[PDB]
RNA sequence: ACCUCUGCUUCUGCU
RNA sequence: AGUAGUAACAAGAGG
């Protein structure tokens, strides 16, 4: 390297190396180019955290009850505004779910929030409240010596 | 109607709306377990792009080790890590004549480093592999351990406080028959045997790059541990000292002098090139940059750029390139595991993978773990191609500027010729020649020269154009910069340093995006009102007169009721906003002096306050931000040290693990830190210098300034006899 | 400077703060903050948390809004990606029955009905329950909390609009570009071709446009967005008479187009990307 | 009991096996690591992190001494502390609601140092406070980034000047051996350590502010207009994208940034000036009507002793004596007799670099004064002719030395040049060769001493002599050195000409024009001309949108003229400021070369191009000369730098977007106005469309000549393009 | 059962 | 189940 001098060195060997090693410029017109291709199965679905334009709001004007500004209290008095509730029935199956478990989470949860006093609420550990927010689901961790 | 953003651009150039096609405020992608995978992946491939070279057994480590460089010519136009040493040297050759005395300069500058550079420098490194532990650790802690480790099996000379002597004992702790360290079972003393220790000097542990922007698929990053820092420190610094000298460099400037020395780059090109001549830029990146450098080059490299210079120099500055030919890889954390039938689940090592049965494993790992087998060397894999991420970042760099040097017109005496700007694998290169035909032959001629020195162009990833419009590392050019406000949007928020401190960052934000990136007027405005939103949520410091419930809002609102003056309290004491554009540039606290209740100011500004956690000058007012692109950033700020600057609670996971006693040994070590300042209150400012003990060092300034303070009359003459009493009876205590 | 940004600020805050999308920014802001808070203070409590927005009229009264509910789950949440599982349970007078594949995910409940008279007589409406099981992360949660940030997007490039004809026409065309109600910006597509809009409906779009990147965040979404990005600016370098080529247009093709794999939002911007191209054809 | 609590800890901790092993075998430099020994890592999403904590109950850290100085529980109820170690120290968790408690029910100290200490802080509020605004203008006007100064207030030192100082005044006795040579030191010293007595603020944040505040720091940023630190200091108040917020920021300004302002504002006037029909007029009409900073600029010139050849010249037109010299190392520099004459030229240093310099060649005689030491210089081209100098100390005497001997331009201070020295910042921005010199020279002179040599010296003595040591020497000296001791600072009347030219009574010629520096500088201060020649955006680029911006916005009214009256078009004033941005030696022929091009578009019915005649009209606006030289672009200076513009088609500097419809100059859009044939590219020929290998080979542009009228070619036209042309049957008289 | 600890700490790099 | 997405979470560790 201390007693190195170059003397075509990089020449040299641009002549020995394939023409196949090359960055040809293709003239690019968007005239002639295609749509970009979408991948195809079964439809797109929902992944929002909340509804969007489906959503309906419960509404009370300038509230003024005890607890403005806590939140369930504000809850309690937005349901107050609705009269027309009926018997829940299930009219669109989530297919890989228990259907049954999500009308009893509604019906548990109705019933406790008519129920509660406070301003928290924490919710019983049912079964099918369990099973719907995934309780006990990870695997029990084990030494892989005992499990191999 | 259905509504379309992109038609936008029909009317408006895309450059001047660039700002919508960065998708900055939602969370950047992440990992999630292992990133042994991502690790295989690097090994592989980098292998794979070198395949063709030639293959030894290290006679230290037994690692298989492959040699591509001066291998058969690339015959296609895949990656290719068959760098060609002359070639290289023609390149380096001719930045030497391009630059006659900037070697020679930049080596004396290093030399100067070395004599002068404190071991305690290598405490700036982030998280960083600690071989005592075979786990990382922060930087000073992996120091501290490897300086102890050294001492115990009788390595020492870096007691001088000088870095080079540190780096003496490495190479000389390489001649042991068997380093002892110690684990935690209580307290085992193991031995290393020779190998094993090489091994664990040679390793970098790898794990993946988080919240990376602009990519569907994650990638492994690299942690070199403390044997290999110091020297791949003075390689870089001698680079760096080239690269500050190079017109064709982007490296070290930043954001705003970045951008001047491009738009000087193309001015200067435009006055050399002649009416008739075309003119095209490529708007420039490289495929797998890291995996296709290759150790051996950077030999040439180092050896090259030193020459004529003394010999200890030399094989010092050598010693990175040859380290990292001689690297392997830590494979990360291994795998999980999961029974259907059994719910269950378990974690396998990396060094498992070693021997582990390959029927747990998807076909593709399965066929990973194969290829990697050869290369498994006590649970690393040997790497000996390629420098893994961002290793070399400036030497890197002045390979790749050494192809733009080729391109003078008086070099190249072709139909074309080509200058540019270069930082790491991406690049602005600009062709010139009078007809097409010359701009293709000249875009060939600077491929196929990166090919012989082991850069391959990313042809998916790059593009041309006529001259006037380009990109280089998200700055668009439009016959000048113009701004990208959106590569910032994240920054815009609460950093979560403190509510002092916090404050100071949010203005200051909006303000510099005022002046670099374009942030009109109204909506400085409107982030004013909007970050002080977020810090009263974040913070719970809600102002006085409102009615929301938080654990603060009793303590803020008695503040509130009791203060005169409302509008000399602080924003996080439930105070108003009193910012607008005009004052952006000054601390909440000098603003609102003048308006503030003197017991309240006197309180807020007390400095015998418990929440205040000072340490150290150089690092006082200094944030850590990660910005959406690149490497963290130290954040000055402007700020008024109060009782908002305080300090939130460590992490208190490593309680319920072998290495709690860690804690034990800071809280000593601070403890001891703490009293020596009451002795030496410059330490905090400068860092003291001494071969003295701690203890000494403070017996003989309590001494003397007890005897100052007698003569001055600060203190009596019986308080000045228990002093040098108490010095006395430490003195005595000092001999069991 | 101050007296003429207010001024600009009020248009801006106006057609911002009416937007639907301003809607969603702060129920994402209301839900993450209170599912964080929730998830650190109370981690073995099955908590409650209403979905709660508040708002005026332009006819200027307070309205407090509830949407349903969120059952938190346990929340032991370590890493930053580490999964709060949560149930919403969210109102709705939608019937999903008509577009099932929008509701894979959900179990839709019949739990009441709502009235609406006029004269000749009246019609009940059924009340739907949107319910489904969901997770979130502390990543997660922390980026939904700072949702405000989508305003300065959309509101910084619609200001650098202004402000570029501004320095030309040598004054502040704010006024004239938020009352002059021309239009004269394209950013949509009807079935008889492009339609224009005012630099108001630019603001809403744009900001739609980041709301729905911050709500649809992936890592399909940011390598269809770098990857098209290149595109786009080759499509740019030919409008500006600058010959540009390509050395791979057929891999550059593929690294956008692996990115599009099944994300509803990325899926609608790799169309938009498309028919911005048919349009730019149809114009050449 | 000053010592007395902290000897009985050390006491107790030594008591301690572990603790006393600990700092009985670390060394004061080991300290330097085990300081940060730590599992605590640096958070690594800090924003996610604090709003996980902040949902928590003790999130905060304290110190321990926080349980005897607060109540445990407040007057609600809340807990404010609790006994939980933090992990790794004895801090304690604590409640936010304790730093609230703290804030209001807490011990109140006194904050009388406040306002010293954080002074850099306080005087930001202060500039504000007493701050002016002026009216908003909105305009297109290019921000170019340079490095500017961000910090108001420093004390110009060195970051080991300042460290020394600081030593000095907060930790005095921990100085070590050395101690401060500098006056400017030891009187910032004093009076910090008199600011700063009986402070009770950590020493930490005095140490830290004071090194904010005593360090010059830089930054690059994008800057329109007066570059002062003061301006920089609210850059994001007074430049937006299309907007000026005419501020003036409180207080006095530095000497320094008006005298630099005064030097740019006069050198602008003069270029100006020397374009104009009647210069002395115009140059007057503009010092009559300039201010800085709201300053009339004819007050600042009367009051002010700055020596330089454009201030000079304003002074002499108003009136004002002058001293007829220039600074240069701190050294002001009579001319007795002699002249010379500026020529740029190649120039290898000793530091192994090419180099374009500025170099006078000729005889010349200089008085030299400064406020130490005085000298009579000799000099010719590159020539230290001689040197008799005098002053206070033997020190005084050799910093003279220095600057006269680097002053002198010899190769010998050239090729002595060693080491780290270079004439373009990181940038890539052409800095001052001379200054470079100095500043290097200055460093270290042992190369320059040792290269330069000696000289035997006569008896005359009286005549002494100083050598390459730095001795004082009376039998040697160096070459042309020598050692010695009424009216050089007398200024004197002068009288000056309509072209600027200034003589002294007796009439010699003291000063042209042509002698005036052509550097574009960025003033330090605001400059207002308020003028009708000069356009109300400052500077050169500016200029350039302007004028385009100003041709194109009167389009209607220019074009009609152009058609009907073009010579009344050619001559008017608005281009003027732009005949300043075209080479003195190229006016009259780009002018000719203009004019004829659009004579031949009117002749040439059909071939009507308003881009073209947007493009090219200020360069006709000179008395026009013909000539052979046909032009494929024009030259313009930029900052000292050449851009050129093409005459076929787009440049960097004037492209039309199609795409856009406006015309864009240097990156602005200045706005729009809104067959094969091409009259105005060439002289005498006419562009038919694309090349015909038909009519023969592809000829240069400067192989054209040889046709003849009808005659056509292909022709190398620009841009790699080839075109067919034709010779024109009848010319256009111009 | 139940008890205790932990919520970035076996995994976040480089100029 | 659900989150997610090339590998994880769906509490871990200890008693
Ligand atoms: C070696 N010099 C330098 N010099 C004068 O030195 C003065 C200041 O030095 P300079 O380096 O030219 O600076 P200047 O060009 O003013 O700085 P700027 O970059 O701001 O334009 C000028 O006015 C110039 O005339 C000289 N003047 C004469 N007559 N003869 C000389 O030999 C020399
Ligand atoms: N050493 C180092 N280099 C980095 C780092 N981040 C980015 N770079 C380099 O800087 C380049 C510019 O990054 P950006 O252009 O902002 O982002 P990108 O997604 O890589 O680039 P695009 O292809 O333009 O979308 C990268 O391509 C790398 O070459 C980092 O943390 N360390
Ligand atoms: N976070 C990052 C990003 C990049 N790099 C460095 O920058 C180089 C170029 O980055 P990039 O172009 O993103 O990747 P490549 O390695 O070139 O791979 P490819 O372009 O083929 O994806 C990397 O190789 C590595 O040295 C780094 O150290 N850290
Ligand atoms: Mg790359
Ligand atoms: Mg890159």
């Amino acid at each position: 390297v201390s007693s190195f001098k170059a003397n075509g060195n990089i020449e040299a060997k641009l002549g020995a190396m394939s023409e196949k090693v090359n960055a040809q410029i293709e003239s690019f017109d968007p005239r002639t180019i295609r749509e970009l291709e979408l991948p195809e199965g079964k439809f797109c679905t929902q992944r929002s955290k909340f509804l969007l334009m489906d959503a309906m709001k419960l509404s009370v004007l300038n509230p003024a009850h005890e607890g403005e500004g806590i939140p369930m209290k504000d809850a309690k008095a937005c349901l107050d505004t609705f009269w027309g509730w009926k018997k829940a029935t299930i009219i669109k199956k989530h297919e890989k779910g228990v259907n049954t478990n999500y009308l009893m989470i509604w019906e548990q949860l109705l019933e406790s929030i008519k129920e509660m006093e406070g301003k928290f609420l924490n919710l019983k550990k049912t079964n099918h409240l369990k099973w719907g927010l995934g309780e006990g689901q990870a695997p029990e961790k084990m030494d892989f010596e005992d499990c191999k | 109607m259905d509504v379309n953003p992109m038609l936008i651009f029909l009317k408006v150039p895309v450059q001047n709306a660039i700002s919508t096609t960065f998708p900055y405020t939602g969370d950047p992608p992440y990992s999630h377990g292992t990133g042994t995978g991502y690790t295989m992946d690097t090994v592989i491939r980098t292998h794979d792009y070198s395949s063709r070279g030639i293959w030894k057994t290290n006679s230290e480590t037994g690692a298989q080790q492959l040699n591509p460089i001066d291998g058969p010519l690339p015959e296609d136009n895949e990656p290719s890590g068959y760098a060609q040493t002359d070639c290289v040297l023609e390149l380096i050759e001719g930045l030497d004549r391009s630059h006659p005395g900037l070697f020679e300069t930049a080596c004396q500058e290093t030399i100067d480093a070395i004599q002068q550079t404190r071991v305690d420098k290598l405490t700036q490194g982030r998280q960083t592999y600690d071989w005592t532990l075979n786990r990382n650790q922060p930087a000073a802690t992996a120091l501290a351990n490897t300086i102890e480790v050294f001492r115990k099996n009788g390595y020492k000379l870096n007691e001088s406080g000088r870095l080079i002597d540190f780096l003496k004992d490495v190479l000389l702790s390489f001649e042991n028959d068997s380093m002892e360290v110690t684990t935690h079972f209580g307290k085992k003393r193991v031995k290393l045997t020779k190998k094993n220790y090489l091994i664990r000097a040679l390793t970098l542990n790898t794990m993946t790059k988080d919240a990376e922007r602009g990519k569907l698929k994650r990638r492994a990053i690299a942690t070199p541990g403390m044997q290999i820092r110091g020297f791949v420190y003075f390689v870089e610094l001698l680079a760096r000292n080239i690269c500050e000298r190079l017109e064709q460099s982007g490296l070290p400037v930043g954001g705003n002098e970045k951008k001047a020395k491009l738009a000087n780059v193309i001015k200067k090109m435009m006055a050399k090139s002649t009416d008739e001549e075309l003119s095209y830029t490529i708007t420039g990146d490289n495929t797998k940059w890291n995996e296709n450098q290759n150790p051996r080059i950077f030999l040439a490299m180092v050896l090259r750029i030193t020459a004529g210079q003394p010999e200890w120099f030399r094989d010092l500055l050598a010693v990175a390139p040859i380290m990292f030919s001689n690297k392997v890889a830590r494979l990360g954390r291994g795998y999980m595991f999961e029974s259907k039938s059994m719910h269950l689940r378990t974690q396998i090592s990396a060094e498992n993978l070693s021997d582990i049965n390959l029927r747990y494993f998807n076909e593709d790992t399965k066929k990973k773990i194969e290829k990697i087998r050869h290369l498994m060397v006590e649970g690393t894999a040997s790497l000996s191609p390629g420098m893994m991420m961002g290793m070399f970042n400036m030497l890197s760099t002045v390979l790749g500027v050494s192809v733009l040097n080729l391109g003078q017109r008086e070099i190249l005496k072709r139909t074309y010729w080509w200058d540019g700007l270069q930082s790491s694998d991406d690049f602005a290169l600009i062709i010139n020649g009078h007809f097409k035909e010359d701009i293709q032959q000249g875009v060939n001629h600077f491929y196929r020269t990166c090919k012989l020195v082991g850069i391959n162009m990313s042809q998916k990833k790059s593009y041309i154009n006529k001259t006037g419009t380009f990109e280089f590392t998200s700055f668009f050019y439009r016959y000048g910069f113009v701004a990208n406000f959106s590569m910032e949007l994240p920054s815009f928020g609460v950093a979560g340093n403190n509510e002092s401190a916090d404050m100071s960052i949010g203005t200051t934000v909006i303000k510099t995006n005022m002046i670099n990136n374009d942030l009109g007027p109204a909506t400085a405005q409107m982030a004013i009102q909007l970050f002080i939103k977020d810090y009263r949520y974040t913070y719970r410091c809600h102002r006085g007169d409102t009615n929301l419930e938080t654990r603060r809002t009793k303590s803020i609102k008695r503040l509130w009721t009791e203060t005169i003056s409302k509008a000399g309290l602080l924003v996080a004491d439930g105070g108003p906003n009193p910012y607008n554009l005009r004052n952006l540039h000054i601390p909440e606290v000098c603003l609102k002096w003048s308006l503030m209740d003197p017991d309240y100011r006197g309180r807020l500004c007390n400095p015998n306050n418990p929440f205040v956690h000072h340490m150290e000058v150089e690092s006082t007012n200094l944030a850590v931000v990660m910005p959406a692109h690149g490497p963290a950033k130290s954040l000055e700020y402007d700020a008024v040290a109060t009782t908002h600057s305080w300090t939130p609670k460590r992490n208190r996971s490593i309680l319920n693990t072998n290495q709690r006693g860690i804690l034990e040994d800071e809280r000593i070590y601070q403890k001891c830190c703490q009293v020596f300042e009451k002795f030496f209150p410059s330490s905090t400012y400068r860092r003291p210098i001494g071969m003295a003990s701690m203890l000494d060092a403070m017996l003989s300034r309590a001494r003397i300034d007890a005897r100052i303070d007698l003569e001055s009359g600060r203190i009596s003459s019986q308080d000045f006899s228990e002093i040098t009493n108490t010095c006395k009876a430490i003195e005595a205590l000092k001999r069991q | 400077i101050e007296h003429i940004a207010s001024r600009r600020r009020n248009f801006f805050t106006a057609e911002v703060s009416q937007c639907r999308a301003s809607e969603y920014i702060m129920k994402a802001v209301y839900i993450n903050t209170a599912l964080l808070n929730s998830s650190c203070t109370a981690m073995e409590e099955y908590q409650v948390i209403p979905i709660i927005t508040k708002c005026r009229d332009t006819s200027g009264q307070r309205r407090t809004n509830l949407y349903g509910f969120i059952i938190k789950g346990r929340s032991h949440l370590r890493n930053d990606t580490d999964v709060v599982n949560f149930i919403s349970l969210e109102f709705s007078l939608t019937d999903p029955r008509n577009e099932i594949h929008k509701w894979e995910k959900y179990c839709v409940l019949e739990i009441g009905d709502m009235e609406i008279r006029t004269s000749i007589s009246t019609i009940m409406k059924p009340v739907y329950l949107y319910v489904r099981t969901n997770g979130t992360s502390k990543i997660k949660m922390k980026w939904g909390m700072e949702m405000r940030r989508c305003l300065l997007q959309s509101l910084q490039q619609v200001e650098s609009m202004i402000e570029a004809e501004s320095a030309v026409k040598e004054k502040d065309m704010t006024e004239p570009f938020f009352r002059n109600r021309e239009n004269d910006w394209p950013i949509g597509e009807s079935p008889q071709g492009i339609e224009k809009g005012t630099i108001g409906k630019v603001c809403r779009v744009l900001l739609a446009k980041s709301v729905f990147n911050s709500i649809y965040a992936s890592a399909q979404l940011e390598g269809f967005s770098a990857e098209s990005r290149k595109l786009l600016l080759l499509i740019q370098a030919f409008r500006d008479n600058l010959d540009p080529g390509t050395f791979d247009l057929k891999g550059l093709y593929e690294a956008i187009e692996e990115c599009i794999i099944n994300d509803p939002w990325v899926l609608l911007n790799a169309s938009w990307f498309n028919s911005f191209l048919k349009a730019v054809q149809l114009s050449m | 009991g000053s010592g007395m609590e902290r000897i009985k800890e050390l006491m107790e901790m030594v008591k301690n096996s572990r603790m006393r092993e600990i700092l009985t075998t670390t060394s004061v430099d080991h300290m330097a690591v085990i300081k940060k020994y730590t599992s605590g890592r640096q958070e690594k999403n800090p924003a996610l992190r604090m709003k996980w904590m902040m949902a928590m109950k003790y999130p905060i850290s304290a110190s321990s001494r926080i349980r005897e100085m607060i109540p445990e529980k407040d007057e609600d109820g809340n807990t404010l502390w609790t006994n939980t170690k933090d992990a790794g120290s004895n801090r304690v968790l604590v409640s936010p609601n304790a730093v609230t408690w703290w804030n209001r029910a807490g011990p109140v100290s006194d904050v009388v140092h406040y306002p010293r200490v954080y002074k850099m802080y306080f005087d930001r509020l202060e500039r504000l406070t007493h701050g002016t605004f002026g009216p908003v203008k909105f305009y297109n006007q290019v921000k170019v980034r340079k490095r500017v100064d961000i910090n108001p207030g420093h004390k110009d030192l060195t970051s080991r000047e300042a460290q020394e100082v600081i030593m000095e005044v907060v930790f005095p006795n921990e100085v070590g051996a050395r101690t401060l040579s500098s006056d400017a030191q030891l009187t910032i010293t004093k009076e910090k350590k008199e600011e700063l007595k009986n402070c009770k603020i950590s020493p930490i944040m005095v140490a830290y502010m004071l090194e904010r505040e005593l360090v010059r720091r830089t930054r690059f940023l994008p800057i329109a207009g007066a570059t002062s630190s003061t301006y920089v200091e609210v850059l994001h108040l007074t430049q937006g994208t299309c907007w000026e917020q005419q501020y003036t920021p409180g207080g006095e300004a530095e000497n320094d940034d008006l005298d630099q302002t005064l030097i740019i504002a006069s050198r602008n006037i003069v270029r100006r000036s020397i374009v104009a029909i009647d210069p002395l007029a115009s140059l007057l009409s503009m010092c009559h009507t300039t201010s800085i900073s709201s300053e009339p600029l004819v007050e600042i010139l009367r009051s002010n002793p700055t020596d330089e050849q454009a201030v000079n010249i304003c002074k002499a037109a108003l009136g004002i004596r002058i001293n007829n010299s220039f600074s240069f190392g701190g050294y002001n520099f009579k001319r007795v007799k002699g002249s010379s004459q500026r020529t740029e030229k190649a120039v290898l240093t000793g530091n192994l670099q090419t180099l374009t310099m500025t170099i006078f060649e000729g005889y010349e005689e200089f008085n030299v004064s400064g406020k130490r030491a005085s000298a009579v210089l000799k000099k010719g081209a590159q020539r230290l002719i001689q040197a008799i100098i005098g002053g206070r100390t033997l020190e005084d005497i050799l910093n003279l030395m220095i600057t006269l001997m680097v002053f002198s331009q010899e190769e010998k201070m050239l090729k002595a040049v060693r080491g780290d020295l270079n004439f373009v910042n990181r940038a890539n921005q052409r800095l001052n060769p001379m200054y470079q010199l100095l500043r290097h020279f200055q460093k270290d002179s042992s190369t320059l001493l040792k290269n330069w040599g000696t000289e035997e010296i006569d008896p005359i003595m009286g005549i002494a002599g100083i050598m390459p040591d730095g001795t004082i020497n009376k039998t040697q000296t160096l070459m042309g050195v020598r050692l010695s001791q009424y009216s050089f600072n007398e200024r004197i009347r002068v009288n000056i000409d309509k072209y600027l030219r200034v003589r002294n009574e007796k009439g010699e010629l003291l000063i042209s024009p042509e002698e005036v520096s052509e550097a574009q500088g960025q003033e330090k201060l605001p400059i207002n001309y308020n003028s009708s020649l000069m356009w109300e955006v400052n500077g050169p680029e500016s200029i350039l949108t302007n004028t385009y911006h100003w041709i194109i916005k009167n389009w209607e009214l220019l074009k009609t003229q152009w058609m009907t009256d073009p010579t009344v078009l050619y001559n008017r004033i608005e281009f003027e400021p732009f005949q300043t941005l075209i080479p003195k030696g190229n006016r009259a022929i780009y002018s000719g070369f203009t004019r004829t091009l659009f004579q031949q578009m009117r002749d040439v019915e059909g071939t009507f191009d308003s881009i073209q005649i947007i493009k090219l009209l200020p360069f006709s606006a000179h008395p026009p000369s013909l000539g052979r030289t046909q032009f494929s672009s024009f030259t313009l200076n930029i900052r000292g730098a050449p851009l050129r513009l093409l005459i076929r088609g787009n440049s960097q500097v004037f492209n039309y977007n199609q795409m856009e419809n406006v015309i864009i100059v240097l990156g602005k859009s200045v706005g729009s106005p809104e067959s094969s044939i091409e009259s105005a590219v060439l002289r005498g020929f006419l562009i038919l469309g694309k090349a015909n290998s038909k009519y023969g080979p592809v000829l240069t542009i400067g192989e054209l000549d040889k046709l003849g009228r009808g005659e056509k070619a292909n022709v190398l036209i620009g841009q790699g393009d080839t075109v067919l042309v034709m010779k024109r049957k009848r010319d256009s008289s111009i």
